[PDB]
């Protein structure tokens, strides 16, 4: 159930980093 | 039911995709980990991060995001398929 | 391509060996997921992805 959080890159800092990456590259 | 070698072919397809996603994601994680240690070194010496470094790093993050979306579903179908 | 070749490689396995592979691939997903999340925590607190302001 939460084993997928790890397996599919869903942790809180990864979602954060994805947000920063979108902003740095200018992508929605 | 379509088969290949005695197995349902749609199962083998999902396992093919699973293996391929993981191999790419492994490469991406290796690149991220080294980029972190470089940045860790730069930051320790108060040295600036190049714009090109940031861009490459951000590209790997967004690529991982997509691989993980594909990994999800594929992992689900593989799990779904393991009737055994 | 190397993808159809992998598909053929899998279909040529015994049932026991295909199942070990699936299990290995599932374990690999989890291990990589731990690695990935750790480097995402590292990168966040190194501020690699802050925009230039000066």
């Amino acid at each position: 159930s939460a084993w997928k959080t790890v397996a599919c890159g869903g942790t809180r800092d990864q979602l954060f980093m994805q947000e920063k990456a979108r902003q740095l590259l200018g992508r929605l | 039911m379509e088969t290949l070698g005695g197995f349902p072919v749609e199962f083998l397809i999902q396992v093919t995709r699973l293996s391929k996603i993981l191999m790419i994601k492994k490469e991406h994680i290796k690149k991220l980990r080294e980029m972190n240690t470089e940045a860790e070194k730069l930051k320790s010496y108060s040295m600036p991060i190049s714009i090109e470094f940031q861009r490459r790093y951000a590209t790997i993050v967004l690529e991982l995001e997509q691989l993980n979306k594909d990994l999800n579903k594929v992992l689900h179908k593989v799990q779904q398929y393991c009737y055994e | 391509r190397d993808d159809i070749d992998m598909l053929k490689e899998l279909g040529s396995l015994t049932t026991a060996n295909l199942m070990e592979k699936v299990r290995g691939l599932q374990n690999l997903a989890y291990q990589l997921g731990l690695d990935e999340s750790r480097e995402m925590t590292r990168g966040k607190f190194l501020n690699i992805l802050e925009k230039p302001k000066k």
